[PDB]
Parts: structure tokens; C-alpha cells; sequence
RNA sequence: GCCAGCGAAGUGAGUUCAAUGGCUGAGGUGAGGUACCCCGCAGGGGACCUCAUAACCCAAUUCAGACUACUCUCCUCCGCCCAUU
RNA sequence: GUUUCCGUAGUGUAGUGGUUAUCACGUUCGCCUAACACGCGAAAGGUCCCCGGUUCGAAACCGGGCGGAAAC
């Protein structure tokens, strides 16, 4: 059950790397209508503390990210939507076809909503993101970036 | 989780022995903490007041034991020569004298007080030459063998 | 522990070197040309009541220097700015009044190395390859990125140039107040006023303070003795303490009173009747000091009444990189400075002042 | 009751050499000195640098006590060759 | 003791950069198979003997070493001193650089 | 169903996101496997009772929610008695037994069609 | 004011809290008043276990005394006692010029020639 | 390296409050914060419209540094003595989320332990006035250094009496032998227009306290940065900060 | 499952109201520099100068082993991204 | 050195031999009174000390890290 689910891997191949990244936009279009169906109130004045709290447990698969701070200078400035989301890494695909892996070690990601911009500090958000929606996101420490 | 202390001994050597009868822990704590504020300023007056306390004092003998830290033993032990004019109801002029600066360790601080006490009574034998006092020395030697 | 650090020391260093102007292996020219930032230039000549007219025209022609308000960093990396000032001379840039341990500080080298000092809030947002500069315990707070613009000029379409140019325009806007100056070393002469016509550029002249001090008590020197012979000559260390008091108008005697000034002259000394003072206050090019150093070397072509002259140049308290490698910080003071005690027999003393966290080259 | 280390202070304070391998003979001392060289070389490679003092800067081949295959051949080469 | 030059340091970065090259004789800090010229004359003071049992004594009250020398090392020193004290011979521990003198006396 | 109401949106989003990958580009199914593996894990820890109509397509061996419906083999055959509709993928080679018969349409309407007439608001 | 630390330092065992039977009889009576205020079994033939272990080493008769309270280091021959677990470096010399001492030196072989 | 932060405790009129802003802008101070003293006797919490920074200041602060405007923030300092008053402070986690950095002033060793372990505050005020002895225990300190909690070691002995110079140096040296000096900040509560010193001179008063040979400069720059940033993760949320951008 | 101890002087630190990791100078190793010397293969070595040497933490009868808190450092195994050919 | 126990709305504490978070005090509101102390109903208020692991699901069970408390 452990090695039998891990025969080859669940990892990508060489041929899906060139799948014409603008065709991954309906995956972002599905996520864009998902956020409007989640809170269903955006415009006049509707609780910015609620928006950043519902995105704690929200499955952010297929969302645009842009690195505005990282400990590595080479990681900063990479844009694209994400496909996989592992323990402390998540694989993104960028502009004209090439995929990149950015670890969730000490960095923050910028997620652009319709009328909101939310930073996600990737040093606390780890540990198998299916379990992130479950339990145990408590208040610990600061993020010195 | 524990503090390293330093224990310094002192001795009042003076004439007019009514000054030795006027010794108290309330007066000694008001004497040492004041003369640090007279020599040094308000820095050493409170840096040598958070661990400073009295533990051992005999007015009939004249041995002073004081408490101080590892980081601030050099302020108390340098304020000892500048202690004059113990003001009281009469006219008194005592002055402290150190014997050995002991680094903590109360047991061997009391051991040095024993060897200092034994050397004081042996010299006192021939210099005094009193028949009534020599019998009191024989009471001190006999009771010390019973310990 | 607590009583040791209240009286121990700050870090300071002094390197004293005697040499010859006529020596073929002398580095009196290389140490001044490769010293990048200069603010205070003061020279003294004893027994000089009438200044020579050649030196007086040299003091008034040290600048000028320009000051631009709110200039962004992406303007200094355009190929138009490199081909005008950088490729046809040496252009200098220093962010005015942005301290080296408080905010961001950007500096420019004549070799085309844009070496800038950033804090932690900017080094993580620009995304430029750097390294730590001074350890502040564990939380490293300052970073320095070295960007060589001359190697980017060979391939302007390279991946290194588009990484840096995108990092300043749309990724992180950073405007500063620059102290700009340029040495005219090109065929086509174009002023800086024509290029920066959009922003508020102001042409500034260096402040010149000309004074004459009378009855100065100068020490006795021997050029072949740095440590100082007893009761015959003086130590070179003792003149470096004496020289700052003459420029700071401190020349007094012994006054036993309520206000005793315990500042004695270094003995043995000599009563000197006249002493000429000068203070050139502004952003000084080091190439102008090289014409000033060689004029003071040619000051002893004729037999003069002065035994030795003075050339002391004080740098900024805000310079990131001086002496081509030394990252000058700011730990409760500390400034970089060098000195020239030029004698009549083409010998000079090189007294380099080192600050708190700073190193020294030969 | 002591042990082998107490059996080692039995001879070094009595000014007699130890019987296992401290005296150099052909069949016995060459095997124990090599076994002695295998223990401290393991301890030398165990410690990382900037913690131990270097031995090229200070002295000679040490604490490995086998140059006497050539040391006794050297002191006869100093005298008999002149 | 005046320190000695170490020309074997240049072969260490030659060895480390070759080991990482071939991936993508262990002579590191004091081992080499060249012991011939050093036994002749290497140190400042001429070394002649070793110490096998090196410890401080609880019997005498000071440092008492025990080791082995050669005859030609002794009789070269003994021929140089027919005068006063003869067993005053310095020793040098390998972890230090400080020569310390002892008293040679063969008690048989 | 106050705090658990948010959890229903996180399960059907990753279920639908695996369909959007295979609708545009088939024969590269690594995104459909991970979106089903995350869907099963959230339902495993945050306990929800999903319907057997969708769950019989997830192919509970490791993960494949749409792969047996358009690539693998789903046929009808008769093993011993009544006929069975065997759903078998081509990755873990597991099968799921489902019998199709007109004699048990009353029991075939028992798990799925009884909640269509009884689950009232 | 502790009874458990009044004992001499050679006679200190850290198992005085689990079982009380590691204490003397007169010191146990006070510890019974202090008790109000304050892994599996082994069933194997240990003789046949040590018989199998003797095939490798030499395993002297007094090995069960020495290995229980000494640091056992294998050497050119067999494993023998080298250093005590209690610190007794100054105590062995003090028990040699004034007091008494004895060792176990059984590795010294003998060759009888008739 | 955000340098020269403060914690001022003074409000009675806008004539004295604006004078402290212009005086701090003169020497070296880029970010100036204002505390609000709340006692347990009055039980009053004016949180709604206390200061009105943009309304009651004349639009242009000028420092001699980068010539950047002063980030004038409003902090809170609560004098806490009883455990029956801290329950109101624990109720402020959802009722009124203002006063970006919240500081607490404990008086009890049973209350000092919950403030460093259980209570969610940003900094802890340790000041000793008029013979207040207090033991410093190591388990409430060793958790606070990893949690991110700092300590406002507020000094103001030169206002009224020279005897207050003793109780500031005594309580600080009790902390430095125990806390080891990981995150301890110093600041001056100034009510008079001349009670503030330059930040190049403040760094020796922390070296008068000891605390390092070099991190005493970082006790006003680096440790004040980590103490101000602890109030930002407490304000909005601890992991995700969502900001509304309207160009 | 159950059953076995000795109040007696003095631990290569042996304190117990609880000693001891000190300073200065010279080195080692790890960065940086040379108007200095020697060997002559552009190279290398030596000499000299500046700087880092810590964090976690404290013996209380001792030892072996597991677990946990760690970086001035060295060894092994790799990942991600940048740039080059 | 030694042993056992404990961490639960604001406090004091239950409870659970694993799938639900609550009783007493106090606050708010309501019952009541011309306006009240009691009685009584109801609501606001949760990092169930922290992480990992087991299990379909740990306030719980296990492991580790702290913390706190009772006494020689
Ligand atoms: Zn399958």
C-alpha cells in the first residue's frame, strides 16, 4: 500500500511539460470562480480578517503566485500557477513552457484575488497541505523577512 | 539555575572597645550600602545591593561576612578602605581589614576562621602573661578537644 | 564580565609608512587614485603669509559636484548613462544622508562596479546576488550586492542585465538623493546638466575656508625615525594627535585654575611664527588631490623656510566601500582618513586612520 | 581492585618497562606498536581540524612511535661515515 | 621552538579538488612516506630519544618520564661534558613547542 | 454543518479540477492522480460520508477518478450467477463488483433513489 | 537534612527509589517513613549462553566479577578489566603504598618441561 | 536595520505631543510610537478614536535621515495587578482589535508567568518604582525568547528623584544575569520636551546595563524590529496578511 | 509470582548557604593583503599585518547506552534555482 | 540527587477507558421589584501547554519537548 502506490512515482513526465501553458488558464479560471463562490461578498466593506482566515484551510491549487521575498535572491520574481503541493515544496509552471520548483523553506508568496492581495508566508505553511485544511494551525513566532 | 557568590571577611581592629559593642545588622547594612554611594555613584550602590546581605556577625569578636556576586565583587572589596566615621551616640573611629577573599564556599571560609583563631590565642600567651587568663585559655583548649 | 566591557577598548588601528616620492615602487599615487570618496581636504604650510597664485587657483577648481533629488536606481543602469559618463570617464554616485547601518546606501565605483549596501527588507525584494557584510550576532541585517556594469556593457541582451534591469523598474522602485560628480576624461564633452534635465539637479561648489594662524608651536621631526628619538625628535603618533587641534582652533597654554586644560604640546617643539590654514569642504574628486599632491611635492623645488608641509584628507562617515575592498561600517563612530607629512627631501609619512569595523591595505 | 591501567602504573612508577609491547623487540613490540598506531590514528581522524594542533609545524613524526627502523640507522650514519 | 615550513599544504588542495572532480594514499595533516631527510637534521635541537611511559609521578612529586634512547646519542653528549651537570637534557612534547629539562640517570 | 460546511467546497473543487486537466489534454494523468489523492485524504481526516455513485469511480486502489471511464476497460460478463459490471483500471489492476439486473431494481433503487424522496429540507 | 545523601560516596546507589532492598537495614527504617511522603522477564539457561560466548574469547572464571563493574576492552588476547567505573585513579596508588590491593593476572601462561 | 524606535508615554495636550515628535525627528528617530496608560482602578478603555494621527498632525514630519515621514503608531501599555482584570485584556482578542503593538505591565509572579507563556502580548514592561522587588525566574524567560516576546525596559530616572537611578540599574542587571540578552529593548517615556537623548547615546545606556559589547546598538535597531514585527502578526493574522490595494 | 546487602576517612574537577570554563602575549585552522625573502615553470613556499574561534549549556556518587537541545567547524549523501559551455 | 501527580472558556474543577466540549462562581441580558440583594433561565467568551505518531476521527492513546505542583 506504500510502495504499491509508489511504483513509478506520481511525478510528471517530459511530454506534459510542453502542454502550452495558456491552456492551464481554465484551471486558473476554475479557481477564480471558486473564491467568489466561497465568501460571496467582496466589494463594499466585507471583513478583510475573514478573507485571510478562510484561505488558511482553502485548497489553493491552480492559483497564481509571485515571490516577493525569499532568502535566496534567485527565487524572487518567479511567476506562475502551481500544480503539485507536497510537504515543504510545491511545483509551479511558469511562462513559455518550463516548470520550476520553489521550496517552502523561508519565503512568502503573493496571491492575487479579484479585489484582494494576500501574502502567504511559506515558512509556517507546510506539512502535507491536505492536512493543512484539517487541523493544527496555531499561533507561534514571527516571520523575520 | 543558581548564582555563584563571593564571601569576603573583615575585621575591626581599633582601640576604645565600646565601638565593638555597638554593632548591629541594621547598622552594618546601612553603613556599607551608604559608603558605596559615597565612593561610587548610584551604579555600584544598586549593582552591589541585589545580592548583598549579611550572614555572620559577632560584636564581641569582630568578624564581618558579606555577600556579593561574581560580576561585582571588585566594588565592595575596593570600598572597604574608605569606611571611616561610624557615627553613633558617641565618638567612634573603626576601620575594616580584610583577611582572605573566599570565592563562595562557606565551609572553607569557616576553616580559615579557625586557623586565624588558633594563631591568635597562641601569640596571646606570652605577651599577656596573666594567671587568671591562662586558665581561660586552658578552658578553650580542653573544650576544643571535646568537639 | 559586566565591569570589563565598561572600560576595555573600542577597535581602532593606525598604519604608519615612510617612503620616497622618487621611488619606482612607491604606491603614493595608487593609494590616492583608488580611494573613492572624499569630503574634507585640508593642507597646512608653516610660515606662509603670501600664498602662491598657482595653488590658489587649484583650491577654487576642485569641484563642482551635483545633487539630484529623488533619482531612481534604474536611471543609472541605462545604456545611455553608461556610454556618456561611465564608458568615457569615471562617474561617481553616493546616496546622501542615508546612513550605512540605518537605510539603503548605493555607491558607484570608477571601474564600473555598482556596489550597493541594502538592508534585509530590500535585499529580499530586489533579488540580487549578494553576501553578508558585518555580523550583528545571529540576525544578519545588512547585505552588499556588487554589480559590475562594465561586464554587462559587452552583452546588453544577456540574462544578467535583464535580471537587474527588471529588478529596478517594475519589481522594486528605489529613489535616492545622489551626490553626483564626473571627471572630464573623454573626447565628446557633455555636461551633467544636459542629461538630468528632468530631475532637480543643482550645481554645488566646494566650500573654501582660508585662514592664517599665528604663533604655532610645531614639533621637531626626523624623517628617518617613526618611533621618535628621546629629547631630539618626536613620534609620528604624537603628530597625528597634535594636527587635529590646529585645524579645530585649539592652541592654548597651561592654565592652573578651575578649568585646567591638560593638553600639552609634543616636545621637543619649535616656535613657528606663521601658519597657513585651508579647508576645502565638498565632494572632492581624488584626481584633484593627485594634482594637489604633486604640487606639494613640487613645493620644495626652491629652498623654503618651512621644514615640512601637511596634506590631510578626511573621507565621509557614510562611505560603503573605500580602499577597493574595505566595507566601512558605523559602530558608535569610526571614520577613514589618510595623511601626508611631506618633507623637503622627497620623503613622506603615510598615516592611515582606520575606524571601528574596518581593514587597511598597504 | 584495579585493572590493566593499574597494571600500567605498576611498572612506570617502578621504572621497569611494560611487558606487552612497550619495549621494542622483533616479534612482539612491532605488533603492539602498530596496534598502538591504529588507535590514535583513528582518534586523529575523528577530531576535525582547527581543534587539534598540527604536527608538521611543531615537530616530527608523532605520536606514532616507529621511526627507529631508520633512527638507529641514522645515528650510526653520523659517526661511522666520518 | 622556531616553527618549520610545511610545503605539503599545496598538495592538499590538489587532492581535494581532484577528489571532487572524479566523482561528478591518505596524506592529510601529518602523514607522508618520506622519513629519510628528517631524522638527520629537522628540528632546532637535535632529537635523540623518546618516552613510552609519560605521566606525572605520585611517588617523587613531579614529572617522571620513562623511555628509550641510543648509545651513540648518549656518548656524543657525554663526551661534550666532562664538567658539571651532565644529565640536564631538554625534552619537547609534540603537542607543545616548549623545551623542558630533566635529569638523566640510569639506575641499574 | 456550521464549520463543516466550508469543508464541502474543498472536496468537489479538487474533484472538478482533475476533469479540467483531462478535458484539455489526455494521456498525461499525473494531475488527475494527485487531485484525487488529496481529495481522499481530506475526506479521510475530516470525516465525510460521500455518495457511492461518485466513490465507485474514484478507483480506490491508489487514485483514478476519470481514467477508467474513457481509457480502461469496463464490461459486462457472467461469472457464476447474475451478471457483473466489472470496473478495472490499468494501474493497480483492482476490480469493483457491481451487478446489473432487472430483478433487483427495487434494491437498485434502495441506496441512491431512496434518498431522492426522503432527504427533505 | 537528607538521609539518602548521608551515606559515603563509595556506598551510593541510584536505585534506592525503585527497590528499597539496595539500602542497609538501619537506614531502611527511616526510608519506610520517607516512602509515605515521597522490560520483561528472562527465562533462559544463562550457563549455556555463556558457554556459547566462550567460543570467541577466553572468558576467565572471575569474568562475572570484573565485567560487572569495569570497562571491558577487547585486546590482543581476550577482554580483561582495564579501568574501574568508579573514579579510583588516586585511590589505587593510595591503596598500594599504605593500604592493600590485589589483581587478576591469569593470562600469564606456563610451560612445564619434564 | 530599522533604527531608533521609541515607546513614549505622554498624552495631555497637542502642544506637548507635537513637540515630542519634532524633537525625536531632530536627532535620529524614524519611527516614533505612542503608548496609552490604562490602569486597573478606573477600568476605562478609550480605544475607538484616541489620537487621530492624520487629523491632528500637520501633514509633514521631517527627519535628518532619509527625510522620510515618521511612522506614527499607537501602542498600548496596561498596568495589570490582579488576575480579575487580565480577563478583560484576554477578551480584546475579538472585541476591539486596535492598538497595533500591545504591551503589558505585570506585578505578580503568578501573573508574570501567564503573560510570557499563555497570554498573547507583544512586549512586557519591566519598571521598578518605589521599592518594588521582583524575582526573575528562568522558565518564563527561556520560552519568551523563542516565542518572540520582547521586554520594554523603560528607563526614566532623571525626572523627579535621583533615587530612581538605583531601581533602574538594579532590575536591569537582575535581568542580564538571567535572560542572557537575546531580545531586550530600551526606551524613554518622556513627558517634558527635553527628556529624550540621541540614539547614538542611548546604546551606551544599554551597555551601562551591559547586555553585549555590540548588540546594545542592535537592542534599539534589530530587537526593536523583531518587537514591532510581532505586533503585525498579531494585528491581522499570524500566517496570511491580506491587504486591499486600490490604485 | 517471590527471596539477597555494607555508619566509617579522603572521585587523574569533587562542591555541598552549592569551588572551577581567567587575563595578556604567541600559534593552529578558516577568510583577506603585501613596495618582503628564497627556490626559477607563467608558478610555489616562507616572513609580516588585519579579522573570525561560537551556539546549546552547566559537574553534586560514578560509569556504559538510548533520547533531546546545537554550529566557530570537518567528512559522506543529495535537492531546488541562478549563471556559463 | 529522589519520587509521584497535574495543565480544560476569566478562576477553581469535572468529564472522557477515542467521534458531543461543559457544571459551580463572575460578567451580559432576561425573570422579579417603586428601584434590590437571593432564586432562576440564557448568552458572549476555546491555542483543551506544544509538536510528531497510531487510528476512519486523539481534550483523551503513545513518544518527545517544555511547564507547573506536592513533600524529605
Ligand atoms: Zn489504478
Amino acid at each position: 500500500l506504500s510502495a504499491r502506490q509508489r511504483r513509478e512515482l506520481r511525478l510528471f513526465d517530459i511530454k506534459p511539460e510542453q502542454q502550452r501553458y495558456s491552456l492551464f488558464l481554465p484551471l486558473h479560471e476554475l479557481w477564480k470562480q471558486y473564491i467568489r463562490d466561497l465568501c460571496s461578498g467582496l466589494k463594499p466593506d466585507t471583513q478583510p480578517q475573514m478573507i485571510q482566515a478562510k484561505l488558511l484551510k482553502a485548497d489553493l491549487h491552480g492559483a497564481i503566485i509571485s515571490v516577493t521575498k525569499s532568502k535566496c535572491p534567485s527565487y524572487v520574481g518567479i511567476t506562475g500557477i502551481l500544480l503539485q503541493e507536497t510537504k515543504h515544496i510545491f511545483k509551479i509552471i511558469t511562462k513559455e513552457d518550463r516548470l520550476k520548483v520553489i521550496p517552502k523553506l523561508n519565503c512568502v508568496f503573493t496571491v492575487e484575488t479579484d479585489g484582494f492581495i494576500s501574502y502567504i508566508y511559506g515558512s509556517k505553511f507546510q506539512l502535507r497541505s491536505s492536512e493543512r485544511s484539517a487541523k493544527k494551525f496555531k499561533a507561534k513566532g514571527t516571520i523575520d523577512l | 539555575v543558581r548564582f555563584k557568590h563571593r564571601y569576603l571577611l573583615c575585621e575591626l581592629v581599633s582601640d576604645d572597645p565600646r565601638c565593638r559593642l555597638s554593632l548591629d545588622d541594621r547598622v552594618l547594612s546601612s553603613l556599607v550600602r551608604d559608603t558605596i554611594a559615597r565612593v561610587h555613584g548610584t551604579f555600584g550602590a544598586a549593582a552591589c545591593s541585589i545580592g548583598f546581605a549579611v550572614r555572620y556577625l559577632n560584636a564581641y569578636t569582630g568578624i564581618v561576612l558579606l555577600r556579593c556576586r561574581k560580576e561585582f565583587y571588585q566594588l565592595v572589596w575596593s570600598a572597604l578602605p574608605f569606611i571611616t566615621y561610624l557615627e553613633n551616640k558617641g565618638h567612634r573611629y573603626p576601620c575594616f581589614f580584610n583577611t582572605l577573599h573566599v570565592g563562595g564556599t562557606i565551609r572553607t571560609c569557616q576553616k580559615f576562621l579557625i586557623q586565624y583563631n588558633r594563631r591568635q590565642l597562641l601569640i596571646l600567651l606570652q605577651n599577656c602573661t596573666d594567671e587568671g587568663e591562662r586558665e581561660a585559655i586552658q578552658k578553650s583548649v580542653t573544650r576544643s578537644c571535646l568537639l | 564580565a559586566t565591569l570589563r566591557r565598561l572600560r576595555e577598548a573600542p577597535r581602532h588601528l593606525l598604519v604608519c609608512e615612510k617612503s620616497n616620492f622618487g621611488n619606482h615602487k612607491s604606491r603614493h599615487r595608487h593609494l590616492v587614485q583608488t580611494h573613492y570618496y572624499n569630503y574634507r581636504v585640508s593642507f597646512l604650510i608653516p610660515e606662509c603669509g603670501i600664498l602662491s597664485e598657482e595653488l590658489k587657483n587649484l583650491v577654487m577648481n576642485t569641484g563642482p559636484y551635483y545633487f539630484v533629488k529623488n533619482l531612481p536606481l534604474h536611471e543609472l543602469i541605462t545604456p545611455e548613462f553608461i556610454s556618456t559618463f561611465i564608458k568615457k570617464g569615471s562617474c561617481y554616485a553616493l546616496t546622501y544622508n542615508t546612513h550605512i547601518d540605518e537605510d539603503n546606501t548605493v555607491a558607484l565605483l570608477p571601474n564600473g562596479k555598482l556596489i550597493l549596501s541594502l538592508d534585509k527588507d530590500t535585499y529580499e525584494e530586489t533579488g540580487l546576488q549578494g553576501h553578508p557584510s558585518q555580523f550583528s550576532g545571529r540576525k544578519i541585517m545588512k547585505f552588499i550586492v556588487s554589480i559590475d556594469l562594465m561586464e554587462l556593457s559587452l552583452n546588453l541582451d544577456s540574462k544578467k542585465y535583464e535580471r537587474i534591469s527588471w529588478s529596478f523598474k517594475e519589481k522594486k522602485p528605489l529613489k535616492f538623493d545622489f551626490l553626483l560628480a564626473w571627471h572630464k576624461t573623454g573626447s565628446e564633452e557633455s555636461t551633467m546638466m544636459s542629461y538630468f534635465s528632468k530631475y532637480q539637479i543643482q550645481e554645488h561648489q566646494p566650500k573654501v575656508a582660508l585662514s592664517t594662524l599665528r604663533d604655532l608651536q610645531c614639533p621637531v621631526l626626523q624623517s628617518s625615525e617613526l618611533e621618535g628619538t628621546p629629547e631630539v625628535s618626536c613620534r609620528a603618533l604624537e603628530l597625528f594627535d597634535w594636527l587635529g587641534a590646529v585645524f579645530s582652533n585649539v592652541d592654548l597654554n597651561n592654565e592652573p585654575n578651575n578649568f585646567i586644560s591638560t593638553y600639552c604640546c609634543p616636545e621637543p617643539s619649535t616656535v613657528v611664527a606663521k601658519a597657513y590654514l585651508c579647508t576645502i569642504t565638498g565632494f572632492i574628486l581624488p584626481e584633484k588631490i593627485c594634482l594637489l599632491l604633486e604640487h606639494l611635492c613640487h613645493y620644495f623645488d626652491e629652498p623654503k623656510l618651512a621644514p615640512w608641509v601637511t596634506l590631510s584628507v578626511q573621507g565621509f562617515a557614510d562611505s560603503p566601500v573605500s580602499w577597493e575592498k574595505n566595507e566601512h561600517g558605523f559602530r558608535k563612530g569610526g571614520e577613514h582618513l589618510y595623511n601626508f607629512v611631506i618633507f623637503n627631501n622627497q620623503d613622506y609619512w603615510l598615516q592611515m586612520a582606520v575606524g571601528a569595523n574596518d581593514h587597511c591595505p598597504p | 581492585v584495579g585493572g590493566l591501567k593499574e597494571s600500567a602504573v605498576h611498572s612506570q612508577y617502578k621504572r621497569s618497562p611494560n611487558v606487552p609491547g612497550d619495549f621494542p623487540d622483533c616479534p612482539a613490540g612491532m605488533l603492539f606498536a602498530e596496534e598502538q598506531a591504529k588507535n590514535l590514528l583513528e582518534k586523529y581522524k575523528r577530531r576535525p581540524p582547527a581543534k587539534r594542533p598540527n604536527y608538521v609545524k611543531l615537530g616530527t613524526l608523532a605520536p606514532f612511535c616507529c621511526p627507529w627502523e631508520q633512527l638507529t640507522q641514522d645515528w650510526e650514519s653520523r659517526v661511522q661515515a666520518y | 621552538e622556531s616553527k618549520h615550513s610545511d610545503p605539503f599544504r599545496s598538495k592538499i588542495l590538489k587532492q581535494k579538488e581532484k577528489k571532487k572532480r572524479e566523482k561528478r594514499e591518505a596524506l592529510t595533516l601529518g602523514l607522508w612516506s618520506g622519513p629519510l631527510p628528517r631524522v638527520t637534521l629537522h628540528c632546532s635541537r637535535t632529537l635523540l630519544g623518546f618516552v613510552t611511559q609519560g605521566d606525572f609521578s605520585m611517588a617523587v612529586g613531579c614529572g617522571e618520564a620513562l623511555g628509550f634512547v641510543s648509545l651513540t646519542g648518549l656518548l656524543d653528549m657525554l663526551s661534550s661534558q666532562p664538567a658539571a651537570q651532565r644529565g640536564l637534557v631538554l625534552l619537547r612534547p609534540p603537542a607543545s613547542l616548549q623545551y623542558r629539562f630533566a635529569r638523566i640517570a640510569i639506575e641499574v | 454543518p456550521v464549520k463543516d460546511r466550508e469543508a464541502f467546497q474543498r472536496l468537489n473543487f479538487l474533484y472538478q479540477a482533475a476533469h479540467c486537466v483531462l478535458a484539455q489534454d489526455p494521456e498525461n494523468q499525473a494531475l488527475a492522480r494527485f487531485y484525487c489523492y488529496t481529495e481522499r485524504t481530506i475526506a479521510k481526516r475530516l470525516v465525510l460520508r460521500r455518495d457511492p455513485s461518485v466513490k465507485r469511480t474514484l478507483c480506490r486502489g491508489c487514485s483514478s477518478l476519470l481514467v477508467p471511464g474513457l481509457t480502461c476497460t469496463q464490461r459486462q460478463r457472467r461469472c457464476r450467477g447474475q451478471r457483473w459490471t466489472v470496473q478495472t483500471c490499468l494501474t493497480c489492476q483492482r476490480s469493483q463488483r457491481f451487478l446489473n439486473d432487472p430483478g433487483h431494481l427495487l434494491w437498485g433503487d434502495r441506496p441512491e433513489a431512496q434518498l431522492g424522496s426522503q432527504a427533505d429540507s | 537534612s537528607l538521609v539518602f545523601q548521608t551515606l559515603p560516596r563509595h556506598m551510593r546507589r541510584r536505585a534506592m527509589s525503585h527497590n528499597v532492598k539496595r539500602l542497609p537495614r538501619r537506614l531502611q527504617e527511616i526510608a519506610q517513613k520517607e516512602a509515605e511522603k515521597a522490560a520483561r522477564r528472562c527465562h533462559m539457561n544463562r550457563t549455556l549462553e555463556f558457554n556459547r560466548r566462550q567460543k570467541k574469547n577466553i572468558w576467565l572464571e572471575t569474568h562475572i566479577w570484573h565485567a560487572k563493574r569495569f570497562h571491558m576492552v577487547k585486546k590482543w588476547g581476550y577482554c580483561l578489566g582495564e579501568r574501574p567505573t568508579v573514579k579510583s585513579h588516586r585511590a589505587c596508588y593510595r591503596a598500594m603504598t599504605n593500604r592493600c590491593l590485589l589483581q587478576d593476572l591469569s593470562y600469564y601462561c606456563c610451560l612445564e618441561l619434564k | 536595520a530599522v533604527f531608533a524606535d521609541l515607546d513614549l508615554r505622554a498624552g495631555s495636550d497637542l502642544k506637548a505631543l507635537r513637540g515630542l515628535v519634532e524633537t525625536a525627528a531632530h536627532l535620529g528617530y524614524s519611527v516614533v510610537a505612542i503608548n496609552h496608560i490604562v490602569d486597573f482602578k478606573e477600568k476605562k478603555q478609550e480605544i475607538e478614536k484616541p489620537v487621530a494621527v492624520s487629523e491632528l498632525f500637520t501633514t509633514l514630519p521631517i527627519v535628518q535621515g532619509k527625510s522620510r515621514p515618521i511612522k506614527i503608531l499607537t501602542r498600548l501599555t496596561i498596568i495589570v495587578s490582579d488576575p480579575s482584570h487580565c480577563n478583560v485584556l484576554r477578551a480584546t482578542s475579538s472585541r476591539a482589535r486596535l492598538y497595533d503593538v500591545v504591551a503589558v505591565f505585570p506585578k505578580t509572579e503568578k501573573l508574570f508567568h501567564i503573560a510570557c507563556t499563555h497570554l498573547d502580548v507583544d512586549l512586557v514592561c519591566i519598571t521598578v518604582t518605589e521599592k518594588l522587588p521582583f524575582y526573575f525566574k528562568r522558565p518564563p524567560i527561556n520560552v519568551a525568547i523563542d516565542r518572540g516576546l520582547a521586554f520594554e525596559l523603560v528607563y526614566s530616572p532623571a525626572i523627579k528623584d535621583s533615587t530612581m537611578r538605583r531601581y533602574t540599574i538594579s532590575s536591569a542587571l537582575n535581568l542580564m544575569q538571567i535572560c542572557k540578552g537575546k531580545n531586550v529593548i530600551i526606551s524613554s517615556a518622556a513627558e517634558r520636551p527635553l527628556e529624550i537623548r540621541g540614539p547614538y547615546d542611548v546604546a551606551n545606556l544599554g551597555l551601562l546595563f551591559g547586555l553585549s559589547e555590540s548588540d546594545a546598538k542592535a537592542a534599539v535597531s534589530t530587537n526593536c524590529r523583531a518587537a514591532l514585527l510581532h505586533g503585525e502578526t498579531r494585528k491581522t493574522a499570524f500566517g496570511i496578511i491580506s491587504t486591499v490595494k486600490k490604485p
